[PDB]
């Protein structure tokens, strides 16, 4: 029935459709078929697909993240040894449910992140998130005096497409390079960033450069802000600087060439300690530092 | 909701709103039996026979009263912690009225799985409770804090104000076996009468006084020891609103000198809010007690402010009633006293 | 006779022969037409050339710095009340001899300097300069083992260049952003640094991201080097991190647009503090931190 082939049919979507909430979609579908009455036919079926899905996998994180929950959600429903049955039908229900909560947790965040902008304050902003934007966007709606500062990030050109998604709104903008990224914290009250993933630890799993953020913000004593929705936490403990889960590569030298085509391998998702987070910003209250543990130990019940 | 219904059977509402507006109140510890005081007498004279409509009364009260004074967060928490004490006796309530309902250990995570009596009097016993852990925090301070420090070291103290920190100094001092040197910073437009009592107390007990001014802190951050703060008011993210002047500079020049940095503090006096800005939450003072003379007040404007703040990064321990907890982990003993609904009343 | 005509000649020639060595050997044809005898009718004419330069520069600091210590070599001259024609004579001589000089410094530094890379050190190189290029490519000539990383420095996309111009040599290189630079400093054994400009302080004038390099450095304790020719020093004192001689823009914010023409705008040229280097090296021996003022005093005698 495939199910990389229906989180492949998001092209023009997303948006909406946050991408783990659609691969999450896409799991209760491929449960709802072939009956969730038994478990010995279905769960491991249903882990050959999460394995086949990571197979796939190039350069995402957060799918992996928001598999866990759902089976979790899974394994919870019949933990009151209850008719296999309304279990059953809770289960199955809990797919649009859960696709209808990234709603209301927008509608949660909106309103508590614009707390945190006070009056003129100009931002440094990195990364792009839709929790992060939401707060831009609403605090706008909410009739509040912000500046902003775009970080040229270099993935597939996030710095332009983040650029472009301000000009939309009507907030004053220009471009910041990232390597001269330290040369602007003075004139910057605040820097945000919207994360990939934040660890057990307490740290953060990001873009091409955010680490370099987080220690420059460390040495300036400006705070350094971490706005996301509350789906995105692996059982992951990157214990170095530089260690994290690749199919491409992991710094690569290369021979001599003269054509000029094997030049830009870089470690283009980096990690960053928990001392550089000053805030954190979920639908779950508003929490930082040990916070995230305590959650992966309320979830993983180990 | 108004005061329209609680006027003639409830007149000590409007006394509290005219202590606080005018500051006739003053101290955390004070404003804290006060609000007791109230919802004692909201539960022995109302009538409700039902509970739902009971609690969302007491929160539009709640909310009122916070907004009636936004420095009484000790105001604010007792409501909130009588509140999570009503809401678990009503949660007990209903499951013996319907008639595993225990996974593992008291979590969180309400955004997954779904859901006459003595209930009053366990409402009135539960205030009780509250005052009796109000009156007994030193008991609970001394048995962690008296660990810590050792001899021949030396304490910089920021915020003499606290009676808390006080009566914790003054128990290390009855033992004969521990010697300290102590460092008070004056805090000028505000403390100073306040620290000259403190410097009193001490020469009255007879250990080590030493008075510096606001500018001597730096000129002494290599010879000290210890930091101590004399807190009004603790955070979820750790840090604390203390009670006025010359302490985030303090704990800036311990943090640059590596100099550990001590918090004295109670459950009540901690809070479930989030200070998302210091702007807001930060209370500002009277610039008559710098300067005489209007006509050059035209020009000179002066600038004074009564509470101070900390952020997170600087201290270390936050020794309590309960125990000794680390800025990163003091969000699970708020969540252990007020629950996640009982925040935006 | 013109001398912004004189600088613009040099297109596809540059290297070996610098830039301000250029401008020096243009000050000196100017100087040895219109009779260098009279000090009247002559300096005056020099400084208003050199007042016209400054007008027509865009982004460069070297140029002024050039020019001084050509005023102080002619105002040396006649300081021994010699002849006024010997004196004369070798002022006009001491233009060849000035760009001559600029040979023997390289001979000097590329042998002096290749003893700080030490057997097998990978090297992240950043802000390319013709003194720092010179000891790699005479450590290659003295067949020592030394790996290199090159930074996406973004002026007129100069990592690209600079990638380019290691490959015609022989040495194993790959491409780094400096976002990621963060990510890089526990791999790398030493960063190197080719400066524009070196401050009276002690800190340093130069590219679109060197004081980022110079605080993740000093956070990660590897070392950080600078690496010139003796002439680019400027009776210069950049008070604060963003304060610097520009043409441009020095931080602009701009309005709301659709069809996206008006982005880019950032610093340029950023300053780092003494504090952050290490090491520098010139012909000038082997000295850092306040040697570079020493200097300075020495020259200005005030």
């Amino acid at each position: 029935f495939n199910i990389t082939e229906t989180y492949l049919r998001f092209l023009e979507e997303d948006t909406e459709m946050t991408m783990p909430i659609a691969a999450i979609e896409a799991l209760v579908t491929l449960l709802r078929i072939k009956t969730p009455e038994t478990a010995a036919e279905m769960i491991n079926t249903i882990k050959s697909s999460t394995e086949e899905l990571i197979k796939s996998i190039p350069n995402s994180v957060s799918l992996r993240a928001g598999c866990d929950i759902f089976m979790r959600f899974v394994l919870r429903n019949l933990h009151l040894y209850g008719d296999w049955e309304n279990c059953k039908q809770h289960l199955i229900e809990n797919g649009q449910l859960f696709v209808s909560r990234a709603k209301k947790s927008r509608n949660k965040i909106a309103e508590i992140g614009v707390d945190f902008i006070a009056d003129d304050d100009i931002i440094l902003v990195h990364g792009y998130s839709r929790a992060v934007f939401s707060l831009l966007n609403h605090a706008a709606n909410k009739f509040i005096r912000f500046r902003c500062v775009v970080t040229e990030s270099r993935p597939s050109k996030q710095g332009n497409q983040l650029y472009t998604l301000l000009e939309q709104k009507g907030i004053p903008v220009t471009l910041i390079v990232d390597s001269a990224v330290g040369a602007v914290i003075d004139k910057v009250d605040k820097v945000f960033v919207g994360a990939e993933g934040v660890a057990e630890s307490g740290g953060i799993i990001n873009l091409v450069g955010t680490y370099s953020v987080g220690v420059l913000a460390h040495n300036a004593r400006k705070p350094f802000y971490v706005v996301t929705e509350s789906h995105k936490f692996v059982r992951m403990f990157p214990l170095s600087s530089d260690d994290l889960p690749m199919a491409g590569p992991p710094l690569d030298f290369t021979r001599r060439t003269d054509d000029l085509e094997d030049a830009l391998r870089g470690p283009t998702i980096d990690y960053t300690a928990q001392e550089y987070i000053t805030a954190l910003i979920t639908d779950l209250g508003v929490l930082t530092p040990s916070a995230v543990s305590e959650e992966l130990i309320k979830m993983w019940y180990d | 909701h108004p005061n329209a219904a609680t006027s003639d059977v409830n007149v000590t509402i409007d006394t509290f709103v005219a202590k606080l507006k005018r500051r006739q109140v003053q101290g955390s510890y004070a404003i804290a039996l006060e609000t007791l005081q109230l919802l004692m007498r909201f539960i022995s004279a109302a009538r409700w026979n039902h509970v739902n409509d009971l609690i969302e009364q007491i929160r539009d009260l709640g909310n009122s009263l916070e907004k009636a004074h936004p420095t009484a967060f000790s105001c604010g928490n007792v409501i909130r912690r009588i509140l999570a004490v009503l809401r678990d006796e009503v949660e007990e309530d209903t499951m013996s009225t319907t008639v595993v309902a225990e996974p593992l250990i008291s979590s969180m995570f309400n955004l997954l799985q779904k859901p006459k009596t003595d209930y009053r009097q366990v409402a009135i016993q539960g205030i009780k409770d509250l005052i009796d852990e109000i009156k007994n925090i030193d008991e609970g301070i001394q048995q962690i804090a008296i660990d810590l420090i050792h001899d021949h070291e030396i304490l910089l103290t920021p915020t003499p104000d606290s009676k808390t920190v006080l009566k914790f100094l003054i128990t290390a001092r009855e033992r004969s076996n521990r010697t300290f040197t102590v460092l008070v910073t004056e805090g000028f437009p505000n403390n100073t009468k306040n620290a000259h009592e403190f410097a009193k107390k001490l020469a009255q007990h007879n250990i080590e006084t030493l008075v510096v001014p606001d500018s001597a802190v730096f000129a002494l951050m290599s010879r000290v020891g210890k930091v101590i703060i004399g807190t009004k008011a603790v955070f979820v993210n750790g840090g604390t609103i203390s009670s006025n002047s010359g302490v985030s500079s303090v704990c800036e020049c311990a943090r640059e000198f590596r100099t550990p940095v001590f918090a004295v503090a109670g459950l009540y006096k901690l809070s479930p809010l989030y200070p998302f800005d210091v702007e807001k939450f930060v209370e500002f003072g009277g610039s008559q007690r710098i300067l005489p003379r209007m006509d050059p007040r035209k020009r000179l404007d002066t600038v004074n402010q009564i509470t101070d703040y900390v952020p997170p990064e600087n201290i270390d321990i936050y020794i309590t009633n309960v125990g000794g907890f680390n800025p990163s982990f003091i969000y699970r003993i708020a969540w252990d006293n007020y629950k996640q609904i009982d925040v935006h009343l």
